[PDB]
Order: C-alpha cells, then structure tokens, then sequence
C-alpha cells in the first residue's frame, strides 16, 4: 500500500496544499476567462455592424453619420421602438453594401450593380450602396472604446494570473518539501531505534539508499502528481466548462474526445513500460560488463579473451540498439505525431460544424465561439504529452514508496531507555552464555567467568573463533539464545540498553572518525565541555594538541592508522567508561603508533574492568584473567606466568617470533 | 556549434539518413504553414455570400490530405533522425569498448575507473543527443522560426506581426536568464543533499560506536540539522524554479493580446479580416516552441562540445606497449635470460629495481622469495610485457621479447595473478578462460591435476556456480586449475599458493614438477616450503637480488634463514 501512506502523509501539511489548490483555481479561472473576452471582443466590437441599424439623432446618441442621415446600432440605441426606416450593412466578397430598408430573410448574397439579393427561394432584392473604407471605419468607430476597455480588462486578468500561478507553484513545492522532510526525519528516527541485525546482513549502501535516494524519488512523485495531475485536471475542467458555456453542441465532441487521451494513454504507457524496462536492464549489464572488463582487464589480456569479451558486449549493443529503436519508433507514433493528427481532426470538426451552421442560417454563424473553441483546444492539447510520460514514469516512484513503507513499517525494535546515574562498579559476571546468529546452530557453546573491579581480560582463539563474539554480546547488540550475563547484581536483560551502555565503552580496530573538528570528533558533539578533551591531551596525547592552528586542531578527513587509535582512546577516555571493551588493535603498523600504544592502551585500562581482544599475545602480559574459546567454548585458563600457558604451544614461541 | 563540425565523419560515413532527414523536416515544416491559413481562408468564405457544400467537402478532404502528409513524413524524418542517433551511440559505445581492450596497465593507472565509466555512461549520451537532438532544434530555430516570421509577415501583414512578436524575444531572454540561476541554485542544493547523503553513511557505518556511546540523540538532531539545511537550499531552488511558468505566461498572453487587440484595430481600418486574425492567433501559438528551441540548442551544443572532447581525448591515448614490426619467427621459447634489467615504475621512486642478470633454462623451474617490497612481482611484470622495456635486453634464446609478437607471447604464457581476478560466470565457463575449444573433459582433467576435485558437492549444484560472488578458498584453485589447462610453455605462480593448507600445497607443486616436466615454471612465494625443489632460487634484496645460488647454496650463504624458521 503506497497511496494510502502517501494520502496520510500529505494530510499532514494540508493547509499548503489546500491555499495551492485555491490559488491555483485562481489563476486558471483568470487565464480561462481570457478567451472569453477575445470571444466577446470578436463578437460584439468587429461584427456589431452586422446588426441592425436604425435611424438616430441628430447629437451623438450612439450613432453614426451616413451622407444625409445618421444610423445607429439596434443594441447601443435607446428605446425609440421604430420598426420602419431600418437598415442594414451586409459583407459580400470583401466590400461592405448599405441597405436603406428592411430586407426580411437573409440568405446568399450576390449584388450585380446595386441589387444584392438575398438567395432557397430568390425573390427579394434590396437597393445597396457601396462603403468606402472611410465609411467603414465611421461606422466601426464606436465600439472604439469598448475595445480598449475590453484589452485592459484582459491585461489585468493576465497579471491577476501571473500573480496566483507563481503563489500556487511555490507552495506546491513547499509542502512537497516540507512532506519530504518529515519522512526523512521519520525515516531515520526508525533507522536509529532498529537492532543490529537488520544492519548486520543489508550493506550500507542499502540502507544509506533507503534512506536518502527513495526520499528523494517520492518527492519527484510528489511534485509530478500535484503539478501536473492535480494541475492538469484542474486546467481542463475548467476548460470544459468554458465551453460548455460557449456551444453545447460543441463541447459534447470534446467529451468525446477526453477517452481518447485515456485509450492512448493506456496504450503507450503498456508498450513503452516493456520498451524501457528491457533498455534500462541492458543498459545496466553494459555498464557491468564494462566495470568488469576495466577491473581484471590484466587477466583478458594475458589470456588473449579480446576476441570473445568484446563479442559479448557487441551482442548486449546490438540488442540495446535494437531495443531503443523500437522505443523510438513507439514514441513517434503514438506521442507527438498523434497529437497532431488529433489537433488537425479538431480543426475539421470545428469547420464542419460550423459550415453546416452556416448553410442553411443566416445569422447563426458566430464566429467569436470559433476562435474562443481553437484557443482552447490549442490550450487544452499542449501537456497531454508530459501526462503520458509521468504516467509511464509513475512506477518507479511506486516501488520506492513500497520499499520505503515496508522499512517505516517494521515491527521489530527496542525501547529508547534513559541513562542511570549509578555507576556500575567493575563487574561482568558470565554465568552461561550460549549464543548463534541462525536458528540450530551454537557459536558460542558455554562461556563462563567472571571479571573484579581491575582486571585485564583477554580472549585466546584462532582467528574465526567468536573472539568478538562476546563484544557484540555484551553490548547487547545480539541477544543471548539461552544464557545469561550479569553485571553487579542484575541480570544484562533486565534493564534498559542506554543505561548498560553508559557503564561500558568500546574501542574497535578500525577508529571511527566522525566528520568535524578533531576536538569534535573525541567529544561526539555532547553536553561535556572543557576539560573533557583536553584532559586526553594531558593523559596521553602530547604531540598531536601542539599542533594547534585552530581550536582542537579543526581539520578535515583523514589521520594515518596511528592518529586514529590515538583519537580512539582519547575518546574512551573521555568518556569515562567503565568496562571499556576493547578490540583488536593493529598497532606496528606505522611506528607502534609512535611507539606510545602501550602507552595509551595502559592508561585508559587503569581503574577500570578491560577486555583486551589483541592478536599479539605478547600485549597481554599484566591479564589475571586470560580466557580461550574452544570455538566458543573455555578450555583453559591462567595467564603467561601464573600457569603453565606460556608453555604447551598455546602461547606459542612463534607468537613472540 | 565546434561539436557539429568534430563529428564530421559520422555525418560523411552517414550522408543519405541526414540529407532525407532534413529534407522531410524541411517539407513538413512547408506543409504545416497551410492547415491555418485554410481555417482562415474557410471563416472567410463564411462571412461572405460564396459558401456551398462543395467548398466544405474541399476544405475538409484537403484538411484530411495534409493531415495524412504531415503525419506520414513526421514519422518518417523523425526515424531517420532519431535512428542516427541512436546508431551514433552504438559507435561510440563500440569503439570506446575497442580502444579500453586494447590499453595496458600504465594508462588505466593514469585513469581512474570512475573517469572511464562516467565517459562510457554520460558522455556518449551527450554527443547522441547532439547529434539527434541538437540537430532538430537547429533546423527548428533556423528554418521552422523564420518560415513562419515571413508568412506571418506576407500573407497576413507586416505590421502586426512585427507588433505581436516584441515579447518572444523577452521571452526567450527571460528564460536563459531563469535557466542559468536555477541551474546554480541547484549545483548549490544538490551539494547540500550530498552533504546529507555523506553524513548519512558515516553514522549508519559506524553504528557500533554510536550505540555503544549513547549517542543516538545528537545523531538524529545533526540529521535534523542537516535535513533543515537541505530544505533550505531546496526552497532558493523553488523561488526561482517558480518563476518560468509566470513569465512565459505573462509574455505570451501580451502577445496574443497585441495580436488580437492590433487586429480588431486593423479590421477596422479595413485591412485584414477576421480569418486573417485567426489565421495569426494560430500561428504565434505554434510560433511559442521555436523560443524554447533556440536555448535548448544553445545548451545541447556545448553539453555536447564539452562531451565529445572529453571522449575524444579518452581514445586518442598512444598505445603504452608496441606491438613489433616484422615479428621474428620463433616457435616456442627455450632458455629464458636476463642480462641486465632495472626497471622502473612509471611514476616511481629511483629504479625500483636493478640488474637481475640470471637465466632459467629450458624445463628448469626456478623459485623466487623474499621480502614484500623487495619486488619478486616485477620480474614476472617484466615478463609479461604489461609495462614498456626497462633496460638491457630480456633474452628469449636469442630474440628479445620485445621482437617476439604479443599474441604468440602471451600464448606462451600461462600467468596466476597474485590478486585474484576470477570473473563473476559459471566456474565451468570461468575455469575455460585458459582455451576456449574445451574438449568436453579436459577440464576435469585440469581440475584434478591442480586438485580441485577435492570439491565434490560442497559448492551449490556442480560446475555451474556463479563465482554472486560465493566465497570459499575455490578461487585459488579455479585460477590454478584454469592457467594449468592453458597448456602453457611457460608458468607463472604468483603466491597462488598463500592460501592453501600446506598438504595441498605439496600436493599442487610436485604435481606441477611431475606434470609440466619439459617445460619452465616460475614458482612466486613468500614460504620456503614450495620453492624447495627449484634449481636455481632468487633471493631479492630490495632491488638486486642477493645471491644467485641454488637451495643449498642458499641456505649455506649468509642470505635469509627462513627456513630456519622451517614454519614448525
Ligand atoms: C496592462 C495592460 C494594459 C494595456 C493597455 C492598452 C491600451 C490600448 C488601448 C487604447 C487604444 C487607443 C486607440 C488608438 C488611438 O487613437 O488612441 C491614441 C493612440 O494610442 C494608442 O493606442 C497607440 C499606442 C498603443 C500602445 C500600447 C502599449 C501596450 C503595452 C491616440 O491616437 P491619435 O494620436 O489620435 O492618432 C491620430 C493619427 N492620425 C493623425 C493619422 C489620424
Ligand atoms: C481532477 C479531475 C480532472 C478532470 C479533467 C477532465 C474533465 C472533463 C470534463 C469535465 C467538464 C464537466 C462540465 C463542466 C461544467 C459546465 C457544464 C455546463 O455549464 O453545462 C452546460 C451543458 O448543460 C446541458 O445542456 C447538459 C450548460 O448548458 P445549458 O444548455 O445552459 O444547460 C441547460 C440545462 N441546465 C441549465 C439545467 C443544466
Ligand atoms: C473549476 C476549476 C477552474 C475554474 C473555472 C474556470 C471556468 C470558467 C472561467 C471562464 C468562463 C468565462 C468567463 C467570462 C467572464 C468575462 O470575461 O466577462 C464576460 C461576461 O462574463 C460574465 O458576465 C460572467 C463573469 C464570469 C467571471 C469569470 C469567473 C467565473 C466563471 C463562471 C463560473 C462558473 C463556471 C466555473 C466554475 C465551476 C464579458 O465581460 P463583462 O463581464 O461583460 O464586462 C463588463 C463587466 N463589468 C460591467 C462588471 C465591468
Ligand atoms: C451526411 C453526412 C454524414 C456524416 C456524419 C459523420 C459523423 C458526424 C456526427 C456529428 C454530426 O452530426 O455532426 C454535426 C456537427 O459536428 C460535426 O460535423 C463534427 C463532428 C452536424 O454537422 P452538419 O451535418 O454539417 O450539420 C451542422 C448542424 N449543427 C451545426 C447544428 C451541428
Ligand atoms: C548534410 C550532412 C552530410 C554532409 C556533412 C559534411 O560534409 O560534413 C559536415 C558535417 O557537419 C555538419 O555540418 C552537419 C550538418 C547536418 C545538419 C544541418 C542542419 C542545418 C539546417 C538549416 C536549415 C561538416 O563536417 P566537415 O568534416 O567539416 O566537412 C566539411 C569540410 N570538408 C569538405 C573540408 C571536409
Ligand atoms: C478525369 C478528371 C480528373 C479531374 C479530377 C476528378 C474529377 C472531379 C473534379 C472535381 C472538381 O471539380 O473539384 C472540386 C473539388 O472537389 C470536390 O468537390 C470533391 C472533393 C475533392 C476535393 C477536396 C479533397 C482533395 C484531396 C483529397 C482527395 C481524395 C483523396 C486523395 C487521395 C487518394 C472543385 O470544383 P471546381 O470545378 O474546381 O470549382 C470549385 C473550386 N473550389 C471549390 C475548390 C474553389
Ligand atoms: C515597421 C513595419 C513596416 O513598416 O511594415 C509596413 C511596410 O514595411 C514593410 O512591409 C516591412 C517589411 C520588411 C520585412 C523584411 C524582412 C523579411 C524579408 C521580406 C522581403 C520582402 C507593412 O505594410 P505593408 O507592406 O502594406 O504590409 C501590410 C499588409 N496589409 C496591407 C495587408 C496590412
Ligand atoms: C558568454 C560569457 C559567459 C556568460 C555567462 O554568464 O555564462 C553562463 C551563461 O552563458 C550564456 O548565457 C552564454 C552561453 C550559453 C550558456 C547558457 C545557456 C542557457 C542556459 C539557460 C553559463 O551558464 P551555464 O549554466 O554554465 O551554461
Ligand atoms: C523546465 C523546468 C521548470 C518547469 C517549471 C515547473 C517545474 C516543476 C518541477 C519541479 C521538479 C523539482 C525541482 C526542480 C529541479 C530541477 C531544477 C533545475 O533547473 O536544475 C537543472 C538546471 O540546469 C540545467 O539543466 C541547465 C539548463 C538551464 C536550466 C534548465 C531548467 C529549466 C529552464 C527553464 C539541473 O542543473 P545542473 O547543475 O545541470 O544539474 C547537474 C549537476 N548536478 C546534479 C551536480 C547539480
Ligand atoms: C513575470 C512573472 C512574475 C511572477 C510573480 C512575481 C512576484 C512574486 C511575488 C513574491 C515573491 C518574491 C519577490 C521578490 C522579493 C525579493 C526576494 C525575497 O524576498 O526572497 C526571499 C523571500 O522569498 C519569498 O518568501 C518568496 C515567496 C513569497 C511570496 C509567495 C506569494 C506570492 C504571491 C528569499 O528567502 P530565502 O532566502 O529563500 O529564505
Ligand atoms: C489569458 C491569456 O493567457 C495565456 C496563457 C497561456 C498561453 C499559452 N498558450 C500556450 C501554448 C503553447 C505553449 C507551449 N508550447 C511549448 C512547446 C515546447 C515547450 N517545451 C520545450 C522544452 N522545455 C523548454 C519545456 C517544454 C513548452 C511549450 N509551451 C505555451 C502557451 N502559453 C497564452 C495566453
Ligand atoms: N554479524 C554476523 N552475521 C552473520 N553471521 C555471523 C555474524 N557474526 C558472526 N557470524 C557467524 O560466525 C561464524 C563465522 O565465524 P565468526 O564470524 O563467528 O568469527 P568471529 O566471531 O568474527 O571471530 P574473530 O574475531 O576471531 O574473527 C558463522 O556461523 C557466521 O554465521
Ligand atoms: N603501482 C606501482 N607503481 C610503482 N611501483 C609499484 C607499484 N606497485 C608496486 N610497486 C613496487 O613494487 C612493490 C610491491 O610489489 P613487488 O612485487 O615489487 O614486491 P612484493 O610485495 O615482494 O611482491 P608481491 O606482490 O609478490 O608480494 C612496491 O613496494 C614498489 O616497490
Ligand atoms: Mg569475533
């Protein structure tokens, strides 16, 4: 279900979406009306002299001035009520004729030399006049004004429109945003309250993509349904409805007309979602072949198999090409060239149904509503197009939102917690712990023992043997199949996970280097302040603070593998801790980190209860408590002089090279 | 427009597609001048006492004609554009492909794998859509604008269409302008959203830390920060984003109401009639596309200059290794020899290495070992001809390397890279690498004489798994397995065995020794044990080797006791 969250969604945020709607409602009634007045200015203005005129007075009553007399128009007159002494101006090839009585019916005109009769039955035949371009302009000239008065109505509309469009894009876009944002904190609150498990098996970049990359698909989808659904199925309704109020007869044929863009639309979307997707599958082997020929392009050459890769990656061209040539064929024949020919069918229906008005009527030809029908329906058929594209578009978006709402929607989670004041003294008590990340399997078999106030721990095994393991168990990030931990005098799964995790710190083989300041970065950005960090710095840190060319030493990523176990335990010590799990830490690899890892590694463990995971044996001289794991099991125990394990190969001559 | 005149070849190799292409387009744009002039020509006859049913089933057949035309040679120009489009990318695309099989290490050093993808994935579409699109914009923008200026200017009058055609010139001004500063908006947001995205992935990386400090609180108010940042930069990008429907709105709403408001000034006058009108509302409304043509054409031709430079400049790089001229006639390789050889890295610190000055005989396999950085790698990496020469002279029995042809050399060779580069295909198909004709068993013969067929079901169904990349310690083996079944008259094993127990390890040497008998093998390695038997072992010492004597008299000299170590 991805409408229904997305409709829930939206419901948050309504008051934009609703001030767009209006605004832009606004906007189209204005622009709608536009041609309107094109269609009044035609038709009162240019073809008022058609009309009947009548004989006028002397001052300028609305008339106009013929050689000896002045007629006026039958509509701007003022209740002489005279039914004789008429007149009349009819159009015939491009001259306009003057008749000085009432013709009765009107018809087909032909004038020999000043007949003009009117033609289904030819009896009548009036006395005309030609007009002379003077004469013509005398007799239009007083709808002057109406014109101008008309032009300025219209310029002020379009300025209203201009006004509200702008106003409704901007807060289409604004709640787009403002929707996307809520998701995306919504998105990573539930990131930050899921369990290690679902981060263990999916990548990063999979969740680094659920997060951030199919956010930012539904906002595309979002700004394409409001702005051009929504939009676009405002601007035709309203369309509709001016023509429905100029012609009836008329606009029943665009009714018609409206399934042709739905049968179309169906039709296209059903071919070019085939088309795509196989393009888009294709595209994505090419660009797999071709990373895979750069990476190991050593091996093709060795094995001269340039014969044969490139063979492949003609194949997958050859059939991409064909592919997007078929998709180019589609898209020219359905889109564009079809919008044509359905403009063009329009223009040949207007003509006929007005032809046919027009034949057997003598006044019913209007030809206002003519060009008020053809600035509409240029209108109405210019994003029929973009319509078809987005609605083929839609799916991806979909599947976004589906992936997207089954992430927000799991069930699994833990409670938030509080942290606790008390400080934990030094105590981690193993009485069983059996532990495996499948069902019917054991990893850890059984593992016992118990660390004092100071004591350094360490673990023996071969590398795979659940050595860290019991980090990832004792933080909690996975739970116990069947055993149980206990610190001081209660049970790990009794109490809240935020508040073990104030007693206990970790420090692991690859340090964590958050982006920032390195003053920063040992802080994590907390309440804690002052002496907090520069007290590392006083502890073990001295030569790195000395290079001081901002608070903290400010700088950017990346330093060495040295710097960044210096970083590492600063932070732990920082921080305060109190059982301080540690983690195998490769330490010779730049100098012994400047020959001050023992250093730091035994000053953090001072006061404390410490789990040394190191893979060199020799670092763990000063343990108590020395555990193996039989591949998740203690088999013996002791320490390098207190027992006999320095002998027995288990601490091996090889160890100490 | 440079790009038009760069891709001077496509368009000579491809003259008969384009010259129908722009005569359709150009005949088609003639035709489409007749449907509006004839809707004003038909209101015309209505007004006027001259209009018979005749005249009606003309306009409608002649309507229908055109319709037919235009849809007919629409489609056809369109395919034969659009169709050379696409086969421009088809021939870009193959010959990028071509030129990166035959490049060598050097230049792939050089280039970064991001680089040449991005060029394989981005670029090619630019100058695709040049040579499509760009086209059709520039015979939009120069014949389809001015055809419909000069009949608008003729048939229907000089003045107003001088009058209604001020604000499309604005129009267009207006949206270059708009287009630039939505453009920069928009590189601004689309870093912020990187910004976010890179924060995203170091703290759910890192996530062990985050929760083990309790500080999954100041993780979501930085994202929050973050996120509020990027609305931001989205909103800059809106406020202008918002403003290319109202001006061209308001711009073309002007001129159909110059139109409109200078005719109905006009037909009082006497000097044009209301199908004329219509006649020029029709036209400036089909008159709108060529504005946004004209900067779309000035994108798309620098887009595509920048592009296709770029392209170009990716496969005019010199070949780093020359194929010989007249290639000496040497059928298989006898007593390989080194006479003095310092090679170097391109790219590096002083030699690298320095005179190696040892021979292997024919059929005598000979061990190499020492200290990583010392360099046992570059020997075989001279061998190889994957770098230029270096220095003296790689002698094989009397013809150089650089002499003998690199598809005959490389058929000598039978290389197992130290990196393993095993391929994502069916290991019965990956494992064929080595020859392609197969047999039908000789694979399985290969794959026992290296000892793979230790695997017997233990790998999902059989010979058929998609190395998905399954994990396992079969890629050693597979990579063996598959140099061995190349049958080659020389071997190189480098450190193919630092992964195998030491039992198999004896097993895969004594069975190279007792298998590959008449022939040389160089055996790579950093553990004593598999060199044992070769007869003349090197030991390098930085960059010279530090003697040149034999297993006894190696581990007799003051060399490197490791064996003494003897691993137990
Ligand atoms: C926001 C939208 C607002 C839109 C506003 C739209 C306004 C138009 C409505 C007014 C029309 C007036 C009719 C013409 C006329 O005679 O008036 C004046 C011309 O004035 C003009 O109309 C000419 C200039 C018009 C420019 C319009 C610019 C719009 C931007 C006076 O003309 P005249 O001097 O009497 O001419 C005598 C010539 N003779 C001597 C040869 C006989
Ligand atoms: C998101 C969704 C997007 C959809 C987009 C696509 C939408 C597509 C379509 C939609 C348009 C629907 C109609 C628009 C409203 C105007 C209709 C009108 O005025 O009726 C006219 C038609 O009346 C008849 O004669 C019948 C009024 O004419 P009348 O002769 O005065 O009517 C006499 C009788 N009466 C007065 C009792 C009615
Ligand atoms: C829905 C979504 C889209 C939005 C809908 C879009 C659909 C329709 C909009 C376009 C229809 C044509 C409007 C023409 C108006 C005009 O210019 O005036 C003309 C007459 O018109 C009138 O007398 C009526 C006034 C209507 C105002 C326009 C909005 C309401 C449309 C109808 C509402 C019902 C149908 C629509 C709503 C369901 C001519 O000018 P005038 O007025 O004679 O000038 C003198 C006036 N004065 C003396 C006062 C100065
Ligand atoms: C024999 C042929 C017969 C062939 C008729 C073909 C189908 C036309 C159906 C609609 C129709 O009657 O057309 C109508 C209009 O509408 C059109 O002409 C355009 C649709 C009628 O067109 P008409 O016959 O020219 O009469 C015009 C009358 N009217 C203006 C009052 C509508
Ligand atoms: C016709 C195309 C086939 C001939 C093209 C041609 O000869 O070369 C041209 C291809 O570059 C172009 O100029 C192609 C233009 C094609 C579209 C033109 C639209 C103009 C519409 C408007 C209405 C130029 O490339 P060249 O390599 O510079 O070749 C000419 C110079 N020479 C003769 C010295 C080589
Ligand atoms: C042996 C003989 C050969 C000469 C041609 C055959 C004899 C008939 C001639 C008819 C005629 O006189 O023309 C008349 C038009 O035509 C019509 O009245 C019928 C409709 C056809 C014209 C409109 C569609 C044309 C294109 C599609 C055609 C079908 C599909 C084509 C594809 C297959 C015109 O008559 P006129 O006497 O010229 O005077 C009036 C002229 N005026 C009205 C045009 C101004
Ligand atoms: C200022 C415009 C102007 O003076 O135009 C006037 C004179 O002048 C022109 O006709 C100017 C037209 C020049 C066009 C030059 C570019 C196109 C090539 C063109 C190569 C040739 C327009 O007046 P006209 O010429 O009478 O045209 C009006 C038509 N009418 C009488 C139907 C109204
Ligand atoms: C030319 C001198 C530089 C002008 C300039 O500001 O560059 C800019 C505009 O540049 C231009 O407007 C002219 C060159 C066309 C590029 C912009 C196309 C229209 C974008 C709509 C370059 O802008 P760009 O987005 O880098 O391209
Ligand atoms: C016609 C469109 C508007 C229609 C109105 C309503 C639309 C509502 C819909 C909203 C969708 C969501 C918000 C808008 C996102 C795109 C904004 C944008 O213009 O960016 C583009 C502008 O740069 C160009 O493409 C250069 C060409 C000139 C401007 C083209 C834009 C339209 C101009 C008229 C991309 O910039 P870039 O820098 O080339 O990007 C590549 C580099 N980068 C990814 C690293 C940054
Ligand atoms: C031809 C078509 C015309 C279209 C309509 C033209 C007029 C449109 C009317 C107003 C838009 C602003 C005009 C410019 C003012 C100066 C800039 C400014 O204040 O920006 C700031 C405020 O920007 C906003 O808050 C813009 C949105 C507010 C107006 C929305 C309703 C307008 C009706 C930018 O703030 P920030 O840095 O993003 O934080
Ligand atoms: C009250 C009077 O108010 C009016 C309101 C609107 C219009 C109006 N009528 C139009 C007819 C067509 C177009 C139009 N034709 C186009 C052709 C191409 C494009 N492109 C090209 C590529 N990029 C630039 C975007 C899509 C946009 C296009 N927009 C715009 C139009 N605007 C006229 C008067
Ligand atoms: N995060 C995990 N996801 C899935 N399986 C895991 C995970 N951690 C350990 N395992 C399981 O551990 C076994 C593989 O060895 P394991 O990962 O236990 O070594 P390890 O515990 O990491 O030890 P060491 O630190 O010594 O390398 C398999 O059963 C494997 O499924
Ligand atoms: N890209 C390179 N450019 C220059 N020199 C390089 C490059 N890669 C490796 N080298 C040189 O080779 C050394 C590592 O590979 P080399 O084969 O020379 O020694 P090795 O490590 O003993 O061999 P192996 O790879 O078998 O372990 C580097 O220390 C350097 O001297
Ligand atoms: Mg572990």
């Amino acid at each position: 279900k991805i409408g229904k969250t997305l409709w829930r969604y939206a419901l948050l945020y309504r008051k934009l979406l609703i001030t767009a709607v209006l605004l832009l409602t606004v906007a189209v009634g204005a622009e709608l009306t536009g041609p309107f007045i094109g269609k009044k200015m035609i038709d009162d203005h240019i073809l008022g002299i058609e009309k009947t005129w009548y004989e006028a007075a002397e001052k300028d009553k609305n008339a106009v001035q013929f050689h000896g007399v002045s007629y006026v128009r039958e509509d701007r007159l003022q209740e002489p009520v005279s039914k004789a002494k008429e007149a009349h101006i009819y159009q015939v090839g491009m001259a306009f004729y003057f008749v000085d009585q009432a013709v009765s019916f009107d018809g087909n005109r032909t004038v020999s030399d000043g007949k003009l009769t009117i033609t289904g039955d030819k009896s009548r035949a009036y006395a005309a006049e030609k007009l002379t371009k003077q004469e013509l302009f005398q007799f239009y000239q007083p709808e002057i004004k109406g014109m101008v008065l008309l032009i300025c109505l219209y310029g002020g509309l379009l300025v209203f429109s201009v006004f509200f469009q702008y106003g409704q894009h901007y807060l289409l876009q604004m709640s787009a945003n403002r929707i996307i944002q809520k998701m995306r904190q919504d998105v990573f609150s539930h990131i930050q309250k899921m369990p290690i498990r679902y981060f263990d098996n999916l990548p990063a970049g999979k969740v680094v993509a659920r997060i951030t990359n199919d956010t930012e698909a539904i906002r595309d989808l979002y700004v394409t349904v409001l702005s051009t659904f929504v939009t676009s199925g405002i601007y035709m309704f309203g369309i509709f409805t001016a023509l429905f109020l100029l012609d009836v007869k008329l606009a029943f044929v665009c009714l018609a007309i409206v399934p042709i863009i739905w049968l179309w639309s169906v039709i296209y979307r059903r071919y070019a979602s085939y088309y795509n997707q196989k393009i888009r599958s294709i595209n994505s082997d090419i660009n797999a072949k071709m990373n895979e020929s750069i990476q190991g392009m050593t091996i093709i050459q060795a094995f001269r198999h340039q014969k044969e890769t490139m063979r492949e990656f003609e194949e997958l061209n050859e059939s991409h090409f064909y592919f997007q040539n078929r998709m180019l064929n589609l898209n020219s024949l359905m889109s564009h060239n079809l919008v044509n020919v359905i403009r063009n069918l329009a223009f040949v229906c207007l003509i006929w149904h007005f032809g046919g008005a027009s034949l057997n009527a003598a006044g019913i030809v209007s030809i206002g509503v003519l060009y008020a029908f053809v600035d509409y329906l240029n209108r109405l058929f210019q994003p029929i197009t973009g319509i078809v594209n987005q609605f083929s578009k839609l799916e991806l978006a979909r599947v976004s939102a589906g992936r997207v709402f089954e992430l927000l929607e799991e069930k699994n989670t833990e409670e938030a917690g509080e942290p606790a004041k008390e400080r934990a003294l030094g105590r981690v008590e193993f009485r069983d712990v059996s532990f495996a990340y499948q069902e019917g399997e054991e990893v850890l078999k059984h593992i016992s023992f118990t660390a004092q106030k100071g004591e350094t721990v360490a673990l023996v095994g071969h590398t795979g043997s659940g050595k860290s393991s019991i980090l990832n168990l004792l933080f909690r990030f996975y739970d116990a199949q069947k055993g149980d931990v206990l610190i001081d005098g209660k049970s790990i799964y009794n109490m809240s996970r935020q508040e073990l995790r104030s007693h206990m710190g970790i420090v692991l083989q690859d340090p964590y280097l958050f982006s920032g300041t390195i003053g920063s970065n040992v802080s994590l950005d907390d309440e804690r302040m002052t002496e907090e960090e520069i007290k590392n710095a006083l502890r073990q840190v001295g030569a790195e603070p000395l290079l001081k060319k901002l608070p903290k030493g400010i700088n950017e990523p990346v330093l060495s593998s040295g710097e960044r176990q210096l970083i590492s335990f600063a932070r732990a010590l920082a921080f305060d801790p109190a059982i301080l799990i540690l983690d195998e830490a490769t330490a010779h690899i730049d100098t012994e980190t400047e020959a001050v890892i023992q250093k730091a590694l035994d000053v953090v463990k001072q006061g404390r209860t410490t789990f040394v995971i190191a893979h060199r044996l020799s670092t763990i001289r000063n343990a108590d408590q020395i555990l193996v794991l039989d591949k998740g099991e203690i088999v013996e125990r002791g320490n390098h002089e207190e027992l006999m394990a320095l002998e027995g190969q288990y601490y091996q001559m090889y160890e100490l090279q | 427009f440079s790009v038009l005149k760069k891709l001077g070849w496509f368009f000579k190799a491809y003259w008969l597609r384009y010259t129908i292409a722009i005569v359709l387009l150009l005949a088609v744009n003639v035709i489409e001048m007749f449907p509006p002039k004839l809707l004003g020509n038909a209101i015309d006859d209505m007004k006027a006492g001259a209009f018979t049913a005749e005249g009606l089933l003309f306009y409608i057949g002649i309507f229908f004609v055109l319709t037919a035309a235009v849809y007919i040679m629409s489609y056809f120009w369109m395919h034969q554009l659009f169709g050379g489009a696409n086969l421009m990318e088809k021939i870009l695309r193959t010959k990028l492909m071509g030129h990166l099989l035959t490049m060598s290490p050097p230049f792939y050093e050089k280039n970064r794998t991001g680089d040449l993808m991005a060029r394989g994935t981005n670029d090619l579409q630019a100058v695709s859509l040049t040579t499509g699109f760009g086209i059709l914009t520039l015979v939009d923008s120069t014949m389809f604008m001015m055809t419909i200026f000069l009949t608008m200017g003729f048939l229907i009058s000089w003045k107003l269409t001088f009058a209604a055609i001020i604000p499309l010139p604005v129009m267009a001004i207006a949206i270059s302008l708009y287009g630039s500063k939505i453009h920069e908006r928009f590189t601004e947001a689309q870093n912020a959203f990187g910004a976010l995205n890179d924060r995203v992935l170091e703290s759910v990386s890192g996530v062990r830390v985050i929760r083990a400090y309790v500080q999954e609180t100041n993780d979501v108010r930085r994202f929050n920060e973050m996120t509020a940042d990027v609305y931001q930069k989205n909103m800059k990008v809106a406020f202008i984003d918002s403003l290319f429907e109202p001006t061209v709105k308001l711009l073309v709403g002007a001129s159909y109401l110059i139109g409109l408001g200078y005719g109905a000034f006009l037909v009082f006058r006497n000097e044009l009639t209301l199908g004329e009108l219509v006649s020029f509302n029709v036209y400036l409304g089909m008159m709108i596309w060529p504005m946004f043509a004209i900067g779309e054409l000035i994108n798309v031709m620098q887009r595509g200059n920048a592009s296709l430079d770029r392209v170009n400049e990716t496969l005019s790089y010199e070949t780093d290794v020359t194929d010989p001229k007249q290639p000496a006639d040497l059928k298989e390789p006898g007593d390989i020899v080194f006479s003095h050889v310092s090679f170097t890295y391109p790219s590096s610190t002083s030699d690298n290495l320095q005179d190696i000055s040892f021979t292997v005989r024919k059929g005598q396999t000979v061990g190499i070992a020492g200290k990583t950085g010392s360099g046992k790698t570059t020997i075989i990496k001279q061998l190889l001809r994957q770098y230029p020469p270096g220095e003296g002279s790689i002698t094989f029995s009397g013809v150089p390397i650089q002499q003998i042809p690199l598809d005959r050399l490389r058929g000598w060779i039978g290389y197992v890279p130290q990196d393993h580069l095993l391929f994502s295909r069916t290991v019965k198909e990956n494992i064929l690498y080595g020859k392609q004709d197969a047999t039908d068993k000789e694979v399985q013969q290969a794959i026992a004489e290296a000892h793979f067929e230790k695997d017997l079901h233990m790998l999902p169904s059989g010979l058929e798994t998609m190395v998905v990349a399954l994990s396992g310690g079969q890629k050693q083996r597979i990579s063996i397995a598959r140099a061995l079944m190349a049958n080659p008259e020389i071997l190189i094993l480098d450190d193919s065995l630092s992964a195998v127990d030491a039992k198999t390890e004896a097993a895969i040497i004594k069975n190279i020794r007792e298998n590959r008998k008449g022939k040389t093998t160089f055996i790579l390695t950093h553990r004593l044990s598999a060199v044992e038997h070769a007869d003349l072992i090197l030991v390098m010492d930085g960059g010279v080797i530090a003697e040149r004597g034999t297993h006894q008299e190696l581990l007799a000299n003051n060399g490197w006791y490791r064996e003494q170590y003897e691993r137990q």
